[PDB]
């Protein structure tokens, strides 16, 4: 599959990575959904509507 | 063909691979914390008190210090020569364009470089007019970029490189914010970070070979894509001297002094606070601590750790790190005196300033290839066949002893008269070349008055 | 937000001001029955080793 | 006779064969971990802080940094040939190639490969007009390659390589990207991989020869094939100092200080924690500690090991390998003393700069082989016979103590009425050939005016 | 004391070289700012030189 790299699957993947990466850090911040003990607070957070 | 979008991709993962590598090399440079350094004999809380060693520092130093070019000499096409031809002739074309991109300086930080990391490039590309306007847009640009942001492939069966890319990283360092490709008839750049690319900005150039060239340390044909001048051998005793001052420093705050115990004497007879385990002293000069005693009572010391036992293991540290090396012994404060002749440096330099020659041959073949390039950008076509038969001609590497080169060059010369025509004896006196351009002039208007 | 003949794009989907203060849009900032957020964006730090 | 893509696999194989031998000089000059290295006296973990030993490097380097090849010597019929330029005197045109091919530069790499793993070969082609994009086509491609990517075999009846193959490995180093096949009458290349990847390009030469001759270093006759300048005495020291300077390192880790102890007070009788054995003593200067001592109590130290008696060991292996090596003392050891004169320089150099032109005198039979090779692929003719009385002329070894050659120069020309001719004088001032015309240019510039 | 004026040079040699070292850097600085205040204050453009 390396030797080969049809569609420029190894290429696709590495971008495809990095959009999940950035994309799980916004979910943290702003949801808190899955977001590390480290995080202080998540904005969604608020007591206020 | 290959495609243009794939390549770039290919190129920024051997590239940002290949950082992993070259980043142990730095550690000796930068005197990072390396774990080997530290010694061991330290408590584990006074651990973070590190000691740093400064060999590798020193080493690559004393090699970049020493060279420059004095300029380019390139054949005679048809008669004598071309050297009193002065503004017209090909040497000072060249030394017109090294001149105005300032390479005597950033020249000297590329080759400090190719000694760090055992490479470093130059690319060559004529400038554009509607960017980094102080330049003369008659000349082509010249820049020399370390391996911790440009990286080539070279072919193995030519020695040519296939292709490269020049990538930029925003300022604290964490992302690339843009990235140029190199082909062998094409320039590419693309103008933001990786997660939010744009079409390439994109030239066209007539090279018909890849704009760029490895500036590369080697010793060895086995060489064959360089080698950090830091050695491993140098990497050990710059290590092992850490050990030795970490366990030297520690040893002074925890051993240096006696440790004093006394036995057979009761706490409570002692007086001592039961809650605190201590009693206060004055301890003011001739007090005599008088004692009940008792029981076999007594008392007696541990003694100091002597710290000459470990500078005994420095001193022959130091006698090893400059046989490795190959610097003059007064460098690491390690001679039993300075020279007290005029050849008597010659002696102790004549280690050094050989491998520096060495630095001057090899490198001199990067700039004879970036010379040719910048030629068949800036003119087309052929270069001149003479261009193929260049040397660079670089400082002698030397300290310079004008006071012992005066009084040989003038009984040489022996005012006409001598054994060696005048220009020879300037060039004996290490004048450079750009330098005996304009006293060739002066003695023109002394020659006048006679 | 919008004037005349309506033609034009609404002003905050511009990333225009409203009441003095700057818009930002983005296509993933709403999850359950929240949609946006107003306040003194000051008040986040964010940081990246490496 | 043989199929050629036959004899290519049987070349190979004897090819990849010889690197594991070869592969044994390499681990001295890289010092790469050899288990011989690793002193025995420091426990199992801490093996892995491996000394290394700079003495075969700084031995290889100290002998081919003096090496640099200023012209060729040819006679004639005429008594003298005049000094002409480029390519009147047959020496100048083989001086012309020399530069034309950056020889200069490939020589002072080529002799380092050449000492360490006792061969390297010197290739001799005509240019590819769709590949050599950066040589003048009509010189002779003349290159240096190592035995780590040439072999050839040479025949014991008559010193003649039959035939040799150089075979290059790809960026990865594991497979053979391509293969080269010289035999006495054509050269043929299989350019992918393996021959796997593409068919043989060919091209016949006019000779009797394989176009490859070997650089080799030779100490006696009975070296047949040639032998790693790095001596069996180098690497019996080496490794002898390697192992003493991590036994010297482990001590100053373990006990380059007292160990101290108490005996006649049970743990519980001092506080000690029960779970881990310990009481944190307050470690300031100047305290006294108190002890009951019930059962009547004393105090003792191991003592430190003096490293001084690991270090005048070393000391001897350092003399030692000087001895071996014939390098000049202030390589090896700082107390050894710097020569005050010049007189005092020719003593200490001595012993190296007869060693050096040893090299001079035997990698200069390899060269001029090749140029009278080189000749006859250029030109298609026999070769003119005073090219087999032709030599080569080198570089002085020693340092250039030039304030004392030149007051013996002035002295022995004496403007004009003196013992030498003028000529006489600017070689024993160590003038290159190449700098000889232009000393007969600016002479001729000046008579212009007396 | 190093007792000549070659004994001089020997000592002082590893503080010059890294004088003449710093020196070509900061002249670089230097090169360059004249070029802006003759720019500004002689108006126009660069004469090549």
């Amino acid at each position: 599959t390396v030797r080969a790299n049809p569609a420029n699957y190894l290429g696709t993947m590495r971008t495809k990575v990095a959009t999940a990466i950035a994309m799980a850090f916004d979910n943290a911040a702003l949801h808190g959904t899955n977001a590390p003990s480290a995080f202080q607070g998540y904005l969604d957070q608020s007591n206020k509507t | 063909s290959i495609d243009p979008e794939k390549l770039r991709d290919q190129l920024l993962d051997a590239f940002e691979n290949k950082q992993n590598e070259l980043k142990s090399s730095k550690a000796y440079y930068d005197a990072e914390r390396r774990p080997d350094a530290i010694g061991l004999a330290v408590p584990l809380d006074m651990r973070k008190y590190l000691a740093h060693v400064g060999y590798p520092r020193t080493y690559v130093d004393a090699i970049a210090e020493r060279q420059e070019l004095e300029g380019f000499r390139i054949p005679s096409a048809n008669g004598e020569e071309p050297e009193s031809g002065g503004e017209n002739d090909p040497a000072s074309e060249l030394w017109d364009w090294w001149q105005a991109n300032n390479l005597d300086i950033e020249a000297t930080l590329g080759h400090t470089d190719a000694l760090i990391y055992g490479t470093a490039y130059i690319t060559i590309s004529m400038p554009d007019p509607e960017v980094d306007f102080d330049v003369d847009p008659e000349v082509p640009l010249i820049r020399v970029e370390p391996p911790t942001a440009l990286y080539a492939e070279v072919d193995p069966r030519t020695r040519k490189v296939l292709y490269a890319i020049r990538a930029i990283y925003g300022a604290d360092g964490n992302e690339i914010v843009s990235a140029t490709l190199y082909l062998p008839d094409t320039t590419m750049t693309w103008l933001r970070a990786e997660g939010e690319w744009e079409a390439p900005t994109s030239t066209p150039h007539g090279l018909e070979m890849v704009p760029v060239i490895p500036i590369s340390n080697r010793t060895r044909l086995s060489d064959l894509y360089g080698t950090s001048e830091i050695s491993p051998e140098l990497r050990s005793v710059t290590d092992a001297a850490a050990q030795i001052l970490m366990n030297m420093q520690g040893t002074a705050n925890l051993m240096a002094i006696p440790q004093r115990l006394i036995f057979g004497a009761k706490p409570e007879e002692l007086g001592i606070n039961a809650e605190t385990g201590q009693r206060m002293f004055d301890a003011y000069m001739a007090r005599i601590l008088a004692f009940e005693g008792g029981e076999g009572a007594h008392a007696e010391q541990f003694s100091a750790a002597e710290l000459r036992n470990f500078v005994d293991a420095l001193d022959a540290l130091d006698r090893k790190a400059a046989s490795y090396s190959g610097l003059p012994p007064q460098y690491l404060s390690s001679s039993s005196d300075n020279p007290a002749s005029a050849e008597a440096i010659k002696a102790a330099e004549s280690r050094l300033v050989k491998k520096v020659e060495r630095k001057n041959k090899i490198f001199g073949g990067a700039w004879e290839q970036a010379m040719r390039l910048a030629y068949k950008m800036v003119k087309g076509g052929d270069i001149p066949t003479e261009y193929y038969r260049m040397e660079t001609v670089w400082r002698d590497p030397s300290t310079p002893t004008y006071a012992a080169k005066a009084d040989a060059a003038a009984k040489l010369f022996a005012n006409g008269a001598g054994l060696i025509p005048r220009e020879r004896g300037w060039v004996d006196m290490g004048y450079t070349i750009v330098e005996r351009e304009q006293m060739r002039q002066w003695l023109e208007q002394d020659q006048k008055q006679g | 937000f919008v004037e005349s003949t309506y033609e034009s794009l609404t002003t905050p989907f511009r990333e225009g001001r409203i009441l003095g203060r700057p818009t930002i849009l983005s296509d993933h900032v709403a999850e359950g029955d929240v949609v946006g957020y107003a306040g003194d964006f000051s008040q986040i730090i964010w940081g990246q080793v490496g």
